[PDB]
RNA sequence: GCCCCUAAGCGUGUGCUAAGUGGAAAAGGAUGUGCAGUCGCGAAGACAACCAGGAGGUUGGCUUAGAAGCAGCCACCCUU
RNA sequence: ACCUCGAUGUCGGCUCGUCGCAUCCUGGGGCUGGAGCAGGUCCCAAGGGUUGGGCUGUUCGCCCAUUAAAGCGGCACGCG
């Protein structure tokens, strides 16, 4: 409601299509698409923006509004800008390499694990225990992080493991 | 994660969220996870 | 704001008032949040700096004798005062008007005599 | 655990719970009192409970009112026998209660307070019923 | 940083200090050294160091005035306080004692004059369970 | 000591059947049976009756507009119900604009006694008279520096102008007791 | 158990106006 | 009882139901939802978000190898 | 004591199985007063397995070797 009674800015170098309910953005950074809910009508104002209009007041239609709108929005602003996570590793004997376009790393495990970045994801590395995920899709680059985080179980005792940017973990203690 | 058919919350700035079908405690200290059950 | 704000407000700036050796009123209306700090973080250890409506300083200055900054109450007021040497406060006051030229001057208070902003030139370069 | 000091008659025949508590409905003694709402017969065994759950939530103050004392027997047959024989001996003693009469009532000034030690001491009844005040 | 009430005739008390500042990378040898050459002037009074952390692990001890809560001690006569306040008494102090601690410790408390910098220290008596007469 | 207006209309059937009838849409019967006069059996409104009570209520004084006709009236006696709280029926006396009557008031403590202390209110009501409107609301006892076992009496209490107290002046109204401790708590 | 509680509970039912033989 | 079996209405006006509750059940737990009755604040800019602060006496004594604001009781204060 | 005393043969052991998980293991996950192995607690999970002997009719129980396991119950305290 406070968010989706909002507009969405739409910048200069950015061809928003508007088809019914379905809804198509061309930037520089690529091209996506969406589909906004029934209930929720989407319209180009006259100063190119978006905005998405509620015909009730519903629970349903309070809870689509502004999740419609933070959609739209992230939509837009990924064709534009697109989105990085930045991740690190800490741990002795711990290395990540980046092999043509997909990621191997050794963990201490027997052997090493890999994974194969795919479509409309990038991945490098700036540092053998620091390396980065870009893409367009906000929700892919999130599960891929995610993925990545979760490669490794979560070791309080020393941190050994996958972390984000500025991630910060609880640290138990063992006093033997 | 205990399960119990009463859940309060044991944290200081715990929220109760209702979740596909059973309400949850959500809190830092993993010894705080509670669901209905 | 609460009304349990607007009643404590009033008394904090009293009591600033009454332990303090002087105020000078400024306009602050005109600065974003990121100043606060280059503000009041190396000012509120030696000197205070407090902010109020326009309400509140009408309530408060109605204490000591100082009923004649009636007229000169036009427009928002942030009141600064040290806990120490005035002289300091003053050349600050006195420099940041030339430094931002944002910062407008009206005057203070002395001994109970009001001063302009010319008669209050005279003291602070002294 | 309260307990009469002494009857006139040893057995009774289950006095029976209906209607609405006639009396001992407004808290008179204490500010802030327990009123039932569900009638069922309540046990020393559980107004010693409630009683020492009241003064251990309760510590180095306040006072407590008690308006109701179990006075009405209640027998339990033998272990395992048959049916049909002299009535057994009283073996719990319980008051009948009713619905709008207040149990107990508390003197702690803290609000707050006096309202988690209501909670928990009705948390040890078998009945429901919700606080009120003066 | 930290303020701990350390005795001045004392030197290398492990308990109040051991791990408290040392434990921050501050050494203590010449502390120790630092601390006797000041405090030997005086002999008489307990002095409180404010422990200031740098960042070099450096340490420049600030000779702070002597705490209000211990000469109260002193102004008594007793070492060890009251068990409950305004209810008992240990013995009692004069007002000139009272102005003379009050203008040590004037470049400790927020007062401003004599006044309000005794009446400070006879709050912490009140609280404590002594007054001032 | 300022009159609050209310309507109500006489009502056409008595008995439980009428009165739950009322009761069922918001309504609440009541007498005006008043001194010596021919009752009459009026009906008011439930919300507006309630919003008086606890603004000024605990025999609060009302004025009746029956049909136009207005009239003076003081309650007596509320019994809201034994589990529900809620007006099932209410009693009203003609004040004869300006006679000395003789009603319950509600007395309260406003005070901080010594810190071992507890006080014990053992008596909610006083028995004050006094004129139709200057009827006091509340009754004050106040409290400080007192040490234990300092019986409050009804007696004791100061009352306004022109108001008397009728119970004897022996009414332990108030108790300060010292703090009880774990012990005494313990062996209850 | 489960017998007698559903030959008890389908007493309940708005066609038989709440009575049934043997409970 | 009126959708199929199963003869009769996939009858009409206003509301509730997201759980197949309808088509078993308790103590207790619970930011589910609709109505009404109250109270704090709110363009004098309400709450969240954001940002700066969050001391001196003092480590209040008692208690303690030990309470410094945060195992325990007492009161629960003055300055800025 | 509601059918059953003009008959429903009662406990163990052998053969034979069937079904539930309030799960002994195998499988997965959360919290641990989980440094690791080895443990404690909870949730889901019955596809599979769940030994051979001495005592005593025995059920049960103790003991000897092991075993990831030597599980709890219903089926007329299963099966004449
Ligand atoms: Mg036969
Ligand atoms: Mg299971
Ligand atoms: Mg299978
Ligand atoms: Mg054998």
């Amino acid at each position: 409601s406070r968010i989706g009674k909002q507009p969405v800015p739409v910048p200069s170098g950015v061809d928003v299509t508007i088809n019914g309910q379905n809804l198509s953005v061309k930037g520089p950074k690529g091209t996506l698409t969406l589909d906004v809910a029934e209930p929720i009508s989407v319209s180009r104002a006259e100063d190119g923006a978006i905005v998405v209009t509620r015909p009730d007041d519903e629970r349903r239609s309070r809870s689509l509004h502004g999740l419609s709108r933070t959609l739209i929005a992230n939509l837009v602003t990924g064709v534009t800008e697109g989105y990085t996570q930045k991740m690190e590793i800490f741990g002795v004997g711990y290395r990540v390499q980046l092999k043509g376009q997909n990621l191997e790393f050794a963990l201490g495990y027997s052997h090493p694990v890999l994974i194969e970045a795919p479509e409309g994801i990038t991945f490098a590395v700036e540092s053998p225990t620091k390396f980065s995920v870009s893409g367009i899709d906000k929700q892919k680059v999130g599960q891929i992080s995610a993925v990545i985080r979760r490669l490794r179980r979560p070791d309080p005792y020393k941190g050994k493991g996958v972390r984000y940017e500025g991630e910060q973990i609880r640290r138990k203690v063992g006093k033997t | 994660m205990k399960v119990n058919p009463s859940v309060k919350p044991i944290c200081d700035k715990c929220r109760v969220i209702r979740r596909h079908g059973r309400v949850m405690v959500i809190c830092s200290d993993p010894r705080h996870k509670q669901r209905q059950g | 704001m609460a009304k349990a704000d607007k009643a404590t407000a009033v008394a904090d700036i009293a009591e600033q008032f009454k332990a303090s050796t002087a105020t000078v009123v400024t306009e602050y209306r005109g600065l974003t949040v990121a100043n606060l700090a280059e503000l009041r973080r190396a000012l509120g250890d030696s000197a205070t700096y407090t902010v109020a409506k326009n309400t509140l300083v009408k309530r408060a200055a109605s204490e000591a004798g100082i009923e004649g900054l009636d007229e000169l109450f036009a427009g928002p007021t942030a009141i600064a005062f040290v806990k120490g040497e005035a002289v300091d406060a003053a050349k600050a006051i006195k420099k940041f008007a030339k430094d931002n030229k944002a910062l407008v001057i009206k005057g203070g208070y002395m001994d109970g005599k009001a001063l302009s902003v010319a008669d209050v030139e005279k003291i602070a370069d002294l | 655990m309260l307990i009469p000091r002494k009857v006139k008659h040893r057995k009774q025949h289950h006095p029976e719970q209906r209607g609405i508590a006639s009396g001992g409905t407004s808290v008179s003694f204490g500010d802030y009192g327990i009123q039932a709402l569900e009638h069922a017969y309540i046990t020393n065994r559980q107004i010693e409970s409630a009683r020492i759950a009241i003064n251990r939530h309760i510590k180095r103050g306040g006072k407590v009112w008690i308006n109701i004392f179990p006075d009405r027997p209640l027998t339990k047959k033998p272990a395992e026998t048959r049916m049909g024989s002299g009535k057994g001996s009283p073996e719990w003693w319980v008051a009948n209660v009713k619905p709008g009469r207040v149990l107990f009532e508390l003197s702690y000034p803290d609000e707050k307070t006096a309202r988690d030690a209501l909670t928990r001491a009705i948390h040890k009844l078998p009945i429901k019923a919700r606080i009120v005040t003066r | 940083l930290i303020k701990l009430q350390i005795q001045a005739g004392q030197a290398n008390p492990a308990p109040p200090v051991g791990p408290a500042l040392g434990q921050h990378g501050v050494n203590i040898m010449e502390f120790c050294k630092a601390y006797n050459a000041a405090t030997e002037s005086q002999r008489g009074n307990v002095i409180p160091v404010e422990i200031t952390v740098y960042e070099d692990r450096s340490f420049t001890f600030a000779l702070k005035t002597p705490p209000a809560a211990k000469l109260l001690l002193k102004a008594a006569g007793v070492q060890k306080g009251s068990g409950e306040p305004h209810k008992t008494k240990v013995a009692k102090v004069t007002w000139d004692q009272v102005r003379e601690i009050a203008e040590t410790k004037k470049a400790d408390l927020n007062a401003n004059d004599i006044d309000a910098a005794a009446k400070i220290i006879a709050g912490t008596a009140r609280s404590m369970g002594i007054t001032v007469e | 000591n300022i009159p609050n207006k209310l309507t109500a209309n006489v009502r056409t059937r008595t008995g439980k059947g009428a009165s739950r009838q009322a009761r069922r849409d918001g309504k609440v019967p009541a007498v005006l049976y008043g001194h010596g006069t021919d009752p009459q059996h009026l009906e008011l409104n439930a919300r507006d009756f309630a919003a008086v009570l606890r603004s000024h209520g605990t025999n609060a004084i009302l004025t009746l507009d029956i049909e136009g006709t207005e009239q003076l009236a003081l309650t007596k006696a509320l019994d809201v119900h034994p589990i529900r709280r809620n007006i099932q029926h209410a009693d009203l006396l003609v004040v004869q604009r300006g006679e000395k009557v003789t009603v319950e008031v509600t007395v309260l403590v406003e005070g901080d006694a010594t810190p071992g202390t507890l006080v014990t209110q053992d008596a909610n009501t006083i028995e004050i008279e006094a004129e139709a409107l200057s009827i006091p609301e509340q009754l004050t006892v106040s409290v400080e520096g007192v040490e234990a076992g300092t019986q409050i009496t009804a007696g004791q209490i100061s009352l306004p102008e022109g108001v008397n107290l009728i119970s004897d002046p022996e009414l332990l109204v108030v108790n300060v007791v010292e703090a009880p401790s774990a012990e005494a708590l313990e062996e209850e | 158990a489960k017998r007698g509680r559903k030959k008890r509970d389908r007493k309940h039912s708005k066609a038989n106006h709440g009575k049934r033989p043997n409970a």
